[PDB]
């Protein structure tokens, strides 16, 4: 329903203009590398990844995250703010150590993801916006995934967790705690986006080079 | 040839800096960039 | 010369190129509705208010972006430029809030003015309307933000008069609003001007606020003696 | 003979995109084992006339949704240089629900979608390629760097690109989050470190695109099939599908199926074939089949009626008044809530507009609490005409096409299941009094 | 329906209903009433003057 998230600051102990932030050396040269891909004179096309690099090495994003940022690239801080409000991947409060997304767009809403909805609540004990206090998990439900076919899918820090049920995404769960990482794709022997059985298609070997050029090339 | 086998298996030791890693290492062979003349729309 | 002919209702009119539709709408002396178009601003083209009807084309255009073409017909009191109107106005009354007795405003908003005008006379919203906190931007400007209809004037003027990068929107959707998105006051030498660019209540004066009501105030056309300016 | 008429059955040997599956090397060394990166040489100095030539002869209709024809509009960028950069903007944005296309394309066949890029500049005079991927893809992004890298390596791209003497270069840019960024003003906005709002048209990214230099978007699935096509030929490519619908289509079968899966396919297919063969059907037998959706969110959805005689392609689409879209079939069954899904996807728009225009912005809102009151039946029939009309007054009045699609769904919904929305309220009423 | 002598109305709570909105000052065909308003102590939106000339009213 409503989104739930507020879009004006209010300045926190945790959260404020001095709150500490600052680039590694490492994620400096990755910012030069990040600069250098865009012409100069539009140096402000590097707040989308940059921004984004912040978040990879802090979590989520605090003010002083955004005002280092547009101090860098020389940008005003509320175009940074824009984007940050903007752009739903930007995390502006602190998130559990993994971030479980789950789909529920009509799609995925059609092979039973209010299933692994519940599945993932009664395993955690938190509902669908909350953090458990442990500071591990916090689930919320997202749009399309771009993994329709692979419907009921979850996404948890850049891993994709496909074709699950609700023992799946438990026993995932209980190797994320146990300090494993899950293997990620289709969790019901297909690996792949193929058909569930049979292969209906794609099954010769593959043709050579230079199988259908036409003439005169 | 075999046809029943996952080669896609290097994502699952992709880390979180994979990404800009191989942006940084790409930054060796771009072409100089062109320039508007300018150092900002602001300038 | 260069001028190209175009008809506004079958009126013919030369322009120059890159003439907009609204321009030369208003060589004939026709007024376009309009909420986010102002003349001294760069051109939005968000709040839809002045969609036209370009005669043998089966989609309305912005009349304050769009430049028009050679041998063009525009049509500004079609049956087609009136609903789109309509619709546009049923949208922005759709959220709006039920504050014109309590606004500064009231005898001087376009809003109201196009509503009548250009909108229909009945509304048939019957959900709960939204609301957004209000915003301190200083002791001049008074802000009431679930007035605001989303046009960017006041973020454009900011940034291109002003010289100031303080005025944003922040979120997306229903959800998209006006402001700086921290504590800061927007004070420089121009900021006042946001309150007249401003077509509703959501900005105002506050040493102004609740004192007077437009039909009621004399005009007295005069000069300012704070500068050399004049 | 010429004038097929029973389309949908295609062998193996006239696929583009082979590894779809990801049952072979995705790296470099497999596409060069699978003809990718063959006579690249050769078409680049065949000069962007001949390229253009074939896209236009091959009929290739652009494969992001709106069917555009292609070989038109990379030839709309055959200007003379005027000073500024000229860029190609690859979308790999994949928002659409029920859509999977790009990302198995940009995993699975990387180097197809490289090679692409590069013929593709190369016919529109285009000096790098900016490939804006989904953020949430980022093992998809990170596996199109390696393919982008060891290109680099071998030469394919980069300084002279080739023995060619040709100079292009391939960025790849990640998104955060926001389904409108597919569109491609709003991407190229989001490219340049702005909100994701899509700009008014004219001018159009010929005139002035990304960084106001003259820009062609294309999406991933449009630009990969562009070397195959230069390398069989324009005539090869139309000898698939019904007139002004050549060549082949990639589909996600998914929803209530037996099977959902991605596959590539012949254009003109009848839906009923491609689901029956391909996705082995609708769970509970075909009878069982309550409606479909086939191109994803944005296309008015069809009832069983229409469904088992209607053909895959654009107009025989359109002529069933629903559109092809990106052809993502999204099946369901009798043991479905139709109005339920319908309002999913309205709230899911809602979710996705940028509130730039007011048609949109307030609109779609408004949708969605209508769709949310008919769920429940809480509203009156005399209310089913109103939204009919609210949905006119969005359609066509937006910067953008996301009002177009967000309106489109409802509309499909109230002229094929109109008397389930009436008897959801009379039951409500019944029950409330 | 009689229309007497006129009168300023309170909400339940002891609030006035007046808000200064002048517009029975914009609508009295004899111009009978005047009104000047400011701010409050609270910053509600109150009168400080309110007056009907009742020699000038038509009631
Ligand atoms: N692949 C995906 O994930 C999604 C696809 N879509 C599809 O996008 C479609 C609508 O997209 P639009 O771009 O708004 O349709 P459009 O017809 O307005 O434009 C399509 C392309 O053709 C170009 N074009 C059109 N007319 C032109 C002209 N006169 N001169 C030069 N260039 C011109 C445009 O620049 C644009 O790139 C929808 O039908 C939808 O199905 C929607 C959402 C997601
Ligand atoms: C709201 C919206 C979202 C879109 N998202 C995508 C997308 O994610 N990928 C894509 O290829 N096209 C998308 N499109 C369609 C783009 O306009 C299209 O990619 C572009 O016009 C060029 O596509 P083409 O190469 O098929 O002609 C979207 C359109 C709209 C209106
Ligand atoms: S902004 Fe205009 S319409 Fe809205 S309350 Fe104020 S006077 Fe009335
Ligand atoms: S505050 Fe006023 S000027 Fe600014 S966007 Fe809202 S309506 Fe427009
Ligand atoms: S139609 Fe919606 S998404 Fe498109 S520009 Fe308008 S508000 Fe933004
Ligand atoms: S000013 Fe007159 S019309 Fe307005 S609230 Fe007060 S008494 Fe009523
Ligand atoms: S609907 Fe869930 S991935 Fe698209
Ligand atoms: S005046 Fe043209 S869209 Fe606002
Ligand atoms: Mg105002």
């Amino acid at each position: 329903g409503a989104g739930g998230a507020l879009f004006v600051h209010r300045d926190t102990p945790e959260n404020n203009p001095d709150t500490p932030f600052d680039f590694t050396p490492e994620n400096y040269k990755r910012i030069e590398a990040i600069v250098k891909n865009y012409p100069e004179g539009h140096k402000a096309a590097a707040v989308l990844p940059v921004l984004d690099l912040a978040q990879r090495q802090n979590g989520w994003l605090p003010i002083s995250a955004m005002n280092k940022v547009a101090e860098i690239l020389q940008v005003p801080p509320m175009r940074v703010y824009e984007v940050a409000t903007f752009y739903t991947m930007y995390n502006r409060k602190p998130v559990g150590k993994y971030h479980i997304q789950v789909c529920t767009t009509t799609p995925c809403m059609l092979r039973n993801s209010d299933s692994i909805l519940e599945a993932i609540q009664k395993k955690l004990g938190i509902k669908v916006g909350e953090t458990t206090p442990d500071k591990l998990f916090t689930l919320i439900e997202v749009e399309c995934l771009g993994a329709c076919v692979n419907a009921p899918m979850v996404q948890i820090n850049d891993n994709y967790y496909e074709d699950l049920t609700p023992k799946d995404i438990e026993e995932i769960i209980d190797e994320l705690k146990a300090g494993k990482i899950p293997k990620p794709g289709p969790r019901s022997g297909r690996f792949s986006c193929e058909p569930a059985g049979g292969l209906t298609s794609l099954t010769e070997p593959p043709k050579g080079p230079g199988f259908g050029v036409q003439a005169g090339l | 040839f075999d046809n029943s086998t996952y080669r896609n298996l290097q994502h699952h030791e992709y880390s979180t800096y994979t990404f800009l890693d191989l942006n940084v290492e790409l930054s060796k062979f771009r072409m100089p960039q062109p320039s508007s003349g300018r150092q900002s729309p602001r300038h | 010369s260069n001028l190209i002919e175009v008809f506004v209702d079958g009126q013919s009119v030369m322009v120059e190129p890159g003439t907009t539709v609204l321009q030369a709408c208003e060589k004939v002396g026709m007024q376009i509705p309009r909420f986010c178009y102002h003349e001294r601003l760069s051109v939005a083209g968000n709040c839809r208010m002045c969609l036209v009807e370009i005669e043998k084309a089966p989609k309305v255009v912005a009349a304050c972006a769009m430049p028009v073409m050679k041998g063009w017909n525009i049509l500004t009191n079609s049956e087609k430029s009136k609903k789109a109107r309509e619709g546009v106005m049923e949208f922005l009354l759709a959220n709006h809030p039920l504050d014109c007795p309590i606004c500064d405003q009231g005898g001087e908003c376009d809003l109201q003015d196009q509503s009548m005008m250009f909108g229909s006379d009945r509304s048939r919203f019957l959900e709960g309307k939204r609301a957004v906190e209000d915003k301190n931007i200083g002791p001049l400007v008074k802000t009431i933000m679930t007035r605001c209809i989303q046009c960017t004037r006041c973020i454009r003027f900011a940034s291109e008069i002003a010289g100031v990068d303080d005025l944003g929107t922040t979120g997306r959707g229903n959800d998209m609003q006006v402001g700086t998105y921290i504590e800061k006051m927007f004070m420089s030498e121009l900021s006042g001007n946001i309150i007249d660019i401003c077509p509703v209540g959501a900005l105002t004066s506050k040493p102004y606020a609740f004192t007077a009501r437009p039909w009621e105030t004399r005009k007295t056309e005069s000069i300012d003696v704070m500068d050399a300016v004049g | 003979a010429p004038k097929k008429t029973s389309f949908g059955s295609l062998k193996d040997e006239d696929r583009i995109f082979t590894n779809l599956y990801g049952r072979h090397d995705w790296r470099l060394k497999g596409a060069q084992s699978r003809g990718d990166w063959y006579k690249t040489k050769e078409i680049l100095l065949k000069g962007p006339d001949w390229i253009l030539g074939e896209v236009k002869t091959s009929g290739l209709r652009g494969r992001g949704g709106a069917g555009f024809p292609t070989g038109l509009k990379w030839s709309f960028m055959n200007k003379p240089s005027d000073g500024r950069p000229k860029y190609l903007v690859v979308n790999a944005d994949e928002g659409e629900p029920g859509t999977c296309k790009d990302r198995e394309i940009i995993r699975h066949d990387p180097h197809k979608l490289v090679e692409g890029c590069l013929v593709g500049g190369r016919a529109m005079g285009a000096r790098a390629a900016y490939i804006y991927i989904r953020g949430e893809f980022y093992n998809e992004a990170s596996n199109l760097q390696v393919a982008i890298r060891e290109a680099y390596e071998a030469g394919l791209i980069g300084k002279n690109a080739c023995g060619s003497g040709y100079d292009f270069d391939v960025f790849v840019v990640r998104g955060a989050g926001a389904y409108i960024c597919g569109e491609e003003t709003a991407l190229i906005e989001s490219i340049e470190g702005k909100q994701g709002k899509p700009r008014l048209k004219p001018p159009f990214p010929a005139d002035v695109g990304v960084f106001g230099c003259p820009t062609t978007v294309a999406n991933v699935e449009t630009v990969a099939v562009s070397p195959t096509i230069c390398r069989r030929g324009g005539a090869w490519f139309a000898s698939f599908g019904r007139e002004r619908n050549s060549g082949t289509k990639l589909f996600n079968i998914s929803g209530h199926v037996n099977h959902p899966c991605t596959v590539e396919e012949e254009m003109s297919v009848p839906l009923k074939e491609l689901i029956e063969k391909h996705a082995g059907g609708v769970i509970g037998g075909w009878d069982n089949l309550l409606a479909v959706i086939p191109g994803g969110s944005s296309t008015p959805l069809i009832p069983k009626s229409v469904c088992e005689t209607v053909l895959m392609d654009f107009d025989a689409l359109v002529q069933a008044q629903t559109g092809l879209g990106t052809a993502a079939v999204i099946v369901m069954d009798r043991s479905t809530d139709i109005v339920k899904a319908i309002a999913r996807l309205i709230e899911f728009y809602k979710h996705e507009s940028c509130g730039q225009c007011t048609p949109c912005r307030e609109g779609v809102d408004w949708m969605n609490k209508v769709m949310a009151r008919f769920v429940k039946g809480d509203a009156r029939p005399a209310e089913i005409d109103s939204l009919w009309e609210i949905s006119k007054q969005i359609e066509g009045h937006t910067i953008c096409a996301l009002g177009d699609g967000a309106a489109w769904p409802v509309q499909g919904l109230i002229r094929h299941f109109r008397p389930e929305l009436e008897e959801r309220m009379q039951q409500f009423a019944l029950q409330h009094q | 329906r009689f229309r007497g002598e006129h009168a300023l109305r309170r909400y339940p709570s002891g609030e006035e209903r007046c808000i200064a909105c002048k517009l029975c000052e914009a609508v009295c065909p004899a111009q009978a009433i005047t009104i000047e308003a400011e701010p409050r102590a609270d910053g509600s939106r109150r009168t400080t003057r309110y007056d009907i000339d009742m020699t000038k009213c038509i009631y």
